[PDB]
């Protein structure tokens, strides 16, 4: 009838594809790349990736919210025209948006998909609400934690409760600084945006959660058991002990790093408490991990334990882990735009004609 | 419990056309990388060129078939004539593909030599040679077989060749005596092989990456313009130096081939210790293109993680199963039949694994059998059903 | 009266519930749909929905002519808005609904949407009929 194109924002990554279907077509970081002062500029994706070395790269997003506009319709362009080759103004469009953002900005993500690419129709939903659609639910609490921010979000009946929400300014670039800096302190010189990547994928490759961290880090001490190698391109190889677990137990004690800030655990909790107390049951027993940050092997069963010291003896606790929802959220967004009660969801270019783009703000939530 | 057990026998056809020791490998590198790796047939001469570890094998430029019988089949002829499987026009497009290699010199055309090891295979293991007797006329030992349906007569001269007593396979043109000929690498002057090609090769959404997914056709120009002069992964750098050694690597493997698999062949062919361009996946191996003829996929092969098999109950969804497949040893797994292929598939994307698609099997096929969009779906998505039904409470 | 604003906007079959509550001096329902729920809500809810304090409704929830229902969005007391946005609550998997409160010159309006319907068209429905009152001086 019409496949609506699905396309999710993200402070690293951007996902596309058309909806009704189980992954996304096409993949890209959403970073736009101009001369350095010119015609034959390439302005998008892993052309502007290859070409870095000589272009001038910039990110539209910082900490989920849209900042230059002028370059997010460069990325919608090289999505609509060059990765899927669909024309836009054909097929409805779902749109994706970053917790709390500003109301004027989705008046102008309205203003572009209806005055640029005449959309027959659109719905913007937030990627915690698409995540926990990924998987048989409609209420609990999502941990989004991805490159840029981190939310605890508790949803009831689908919709997020803003006044509950809480907002964590830590994720993985910092502690990609964090594990170059430490790594170097074990001896090795990470400091070059190539050895950042390099850190990165290590980071990627071999860090887990430990359930007892102190005895963990005296294991470590003790011996080099849990020890890894890693041969970087040059083949010189580099090794990693309890870094492996103390990168991510910032994520509980970012103090590691001189912060002055409550774990994810303890803000997961402070956030069920904002909430009715009738609906925390649930949230209780619906706890859900999104983001490429939450893919670490342990820690479901750690903020499991974590809870459980901390929460009333007698409550339920449930750590859901998605087994690929460093991707779910996208899932969610086929699915959402996939329906026939959708016909009721679509925004029309009418209504956007007629009534002006503050119906975004009574009409989408 | 023959209910498994023929499920097992069935693999035991390729384990005798495809050595263990890779099955031991690529089971290894299965291991060691979360990804299903699977690979169409070969056969049991396949077995003895590859235990030869002798010569280099087929590419993309030798478009020319896998030959289909007998000693020729472990190499392709230079007369697709001596392998026919398809029809005369293909052997004909095939001979076109021929010609086409020994104009542009990456096809030679050779000359096929034979030691008594091999003989004693093709006739006691394999069946597959008849009886040789010495003709004085052709000073050969006459020798028949069905090539085709037709058997054909070859006249086999012992001769010392690289001081050993090879023979040196002959057969009759216009009822004359020729030396029989096969495609020859021009590099080495030394018989291509058939290679191995691949089917589709799976990953977890959990690396799921664009830089890593992406097919890209492309020559020279727009890869050494694409990439500055240091964006560099050492042998790039040749590529900056030499136009003819990315003309053969990329556009041979150019095919569809995605930069994930195009790092995973220089994976694979160090893995396998072959040296100096020898190489078993040369052809970048998709099945995404147009060609993917469906029955030459049959029996197929995987190697699959070994976390991989012990994941949940049988029975899946409307995908079911309860004798676990063609289960095989050495950690090495088969299939018969696109029903069975397309069943493992819906499994292993029920492990969160993604499936690479080609509408040509199903056109092969000609039932409603590979859309990913309606038919291959993984049961999530039943999930979001379920999901829906949750609505429908609330709807 | 009023009761033909709330038989105005039930009419589409979208809506289970409808009303016209002053809130001014000492609130009262200036019209309802009868049989329904929000005929009996009281003058005090209103004037929780008026107060000072913002935040204690958030953990203690409220009724609605005894249906329990969670403020999800407050613009209520923001000029241009004047609308809080509210789902009901429900014990064993009972269904929920979509709650608009629009807030005008003189009046509150409130609406319940029926099972599965989006609390967006309430909104919509809700909104403009508030903007037609404000526009003619409500
Ligand atoms: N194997 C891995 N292990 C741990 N973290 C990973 C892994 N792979 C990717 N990441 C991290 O996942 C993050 C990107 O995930 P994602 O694309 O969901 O974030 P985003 O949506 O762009 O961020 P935001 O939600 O703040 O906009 C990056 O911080 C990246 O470092
Ligand atoms: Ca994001």
């Amino acid at each position: 009838d019409i496949a609506a194109l699905v396309v999710d924002n993200g402070s690293g990554m951007c996902k596309a594809g058309f909806a009704g279907d189980d992954a996304p077509r096409a993949v890209f970081p959403s970073i736009v790349g101009r001369p350095r002062h010119g015609q034959k500029d390439s302005y998008v994706g892993d052309e502007a990736q290859s070409k870095r070395g000589i272009l001038t790269l910039k990110y539209p997003i910082e900490h989920g919210i849209v900042t230059n506009w002028d370059d997010m319709e460069k990325i919608w362009h090289h999505t609509f025209y060059n990765e899927l080759r669909v024309a836009p103004e054909e097929h409805p469009v779902l749109l994706t948006e970053a917790p709390l953002n500003p109301k004027a900005n989705r008046e102008k993500m309205t203003q572009i998909m209806f005055e640029t690419f005449n959309t027959p129709a659109m719905y913007v939903a937030i990627q915690a609400v698409l995540s926990l659609y990924a998987s048989g639910r409609t209420t609990g609490i999502v941990m989004d934690s991805g490159d840029g921010v981190t939310h605890t979000v508790p949803i009831y009946e689908g919709y997020a409760l803003p006044h509950a929400i809480l907002r964590l300014d830590l994720a993985g670039r910092d502690l990609t600084d964090y594990l170059m800096k430490i790594l170097t302190e074990r001896g090795y010189s990470f400091t070059t945006t190539a050895e950042r990547e390099i850190v990165r994928d290590i980071k990627e490759k071999l860090c887990y959660v430990a359930l007892d961290f102190e005895q963990e880090m005296a294991t470590a001490a003790s011996s080099s058991s849990l020890e890894k190698s890693y041969e970087l391109p040059d083949g010189q190889v580099i090794t990693i002990g309890n870094e492996r677990f103390r990168c991510p137990e910032a994520l509980f004690q970012p103090s590691f790093l001189g912060m002055e800030s409550a774990g994810i655990h303890e803000t997961t909790f402070n956030s069920i408490m904002k909430c009715d107390v009738d609906i925390r049951k649930d949230l209780y027993a619906n706890t859900v991990l999104s983001g490429g940050t939450t893919m670490y092997p342990g820690i479901a069963d750690r903020m499991q334990k974590e809870i459980t010291a901390l929460a009333p003896s007698t409550m339920k606790i449930k750590i859901i882990a998605p087994p690929e929802r460093k991707y779910s959220v996208w899932i969610g967004g086929s699915i959402l735009a996939s329906l026939s009660t959708f016909q009721q969801m679509w925004i029309s270019k009418q209504e956007y004609d007629e009534s002006g783009p503050s119906i975004v703000h009574r009409k989408c939530f | 419990r023959d209910l498994v057990l023929e499920p097992i026998v069935q693999p035991e056809t390729i384990e005798l056309g495809m050595p263990d020791s890779d099955q031991k490998i690529l089971a290894e590198v299965a291991e060691r990388e979360n990804v299903i790796i699977g690979v169409r047939p070969v056969d049991e001469k396949s077995k003895s060129l590859i235990d030869s570890k002798l010569y280099s094998s087929k590419g993309l430029f030798v478009k020319a078939k896998s030959s289909d019988w007998g000693p020729m089949s472990g190499f392709i002829p230079v007369d697709q004539a001596f392998a026919k499987a398809s029809a005369r026009r293909d052997l004909d497009k095939f001979n076109g593909y021929a010609e086409q290699s020994i104009e542009s010199g990456n096809a030679v055309s050779a000359d096929l030599y034979l030691n008594q090891v091999r003989i004693d295979e093709l006739v006691s293991k394999y069946q597959s040679l008849t009886a040789l007797e010495f003709d004085a006329e052709s000073g050969m030992y006459k020798t028949t077989a069905t090539n085709g349906d037709q058997t054909v007569t070859f006249f086999l001269n012992k001769v010392t060749v690289d001081s050993k007593d090879l023979w040196q396979v002959h057969y009759i043109k216009d009822g004359k005596l020729a030396p029989f000929k096969v495609i020859g690498d021009p590099v080495s002057k030394q018989p291509m092989t058939a290679d191995y090609d691949l089917l589709t090769v799976m990953y977890s959404y959990s690396d799921l990456g664009p830089q890593d997914k992406l097919k890209q056709p492309l020559t020279w120009e727009q890869w050494k313009e694409s990439v500055t002069y240091e964006e560099l992964t050492p042998k790039y750098k040749e590529l900056y130096n030499s136009e003819v050694l990315y003309n053969k690597k990329d556009g041979a493997s150019l095919g569809v081939v995605s930069d994930r698999l195009k790092a995973l062949k220089d994976v694979i062919n160090t893995s396998l210790g072959r040296t100096d361009g020898l190489e078993m996946v040369h052809h970048g191996a998709d099945d995404a293109n147009p060609y993917a003829v469906m029955a030459d996929n049959f029996p197929a092969t995987f190697f699959v993680p070994k976390s991989f098999f012990m994941e949940d109950g049988l029975g899946e969804g409307k995908g079911s199963i309860q004798t676990y497949f063609n289960v095989n040893e050495q950690g090495a797994v088969v299939i018969r039949d696109p029903q069975e292929f397309s069943n493992f598939q819906q499994v292993a994307i029920n492990v969160s694994y993604r499936a690479s698609l080609n509408d040509k099997w199903n056109v092969g096929l000609d039932d409603p059998l590979f859309t990913p969009k309606s038919k291959l779906s993984h049961d999530f998505l039943n999930a979001k059903e379920e999901v829906i039904k949750k609505l429908s409470g609330e709807v | 009266g009023w009761n033909a604003y709330i038989d105005n906007l039930m009419a589409d079959g979208t809506c289970q519930d409808a009303a016209i509550v002053g809130y001014k001096d000492s609130p009262s329902v200036w019209a309802a749909v009868p049989g329904k729920t929000f005929v009996n809500i009281t003058p005090a809810e209103v004037g929780v929905l008026v107060g000072k304090d913002r935040s204690s409704f958030y953990v203690n929830g409220l009724t609605l002519g005894g249906q329990k229902c969670s403020v999800i969005r407050d613009s209520l007391l923001q000029d241009g808005e004047f609308s809080m946005d509210l789902r009901t609550k429900s014990t064993g998997g009972a269904p929920t609904f979509n709650v608009t409160v629009t807030k005008t010159d003189k009046t509150l309006v409130l609406l319940m949407g029926k099972e599965g319907v989006h609390g967006g068209l309430i909104n919509k429905k809700c909104y403009e009929m508030a903007s037609h009152l404000r526009r003619s001086q409500y």
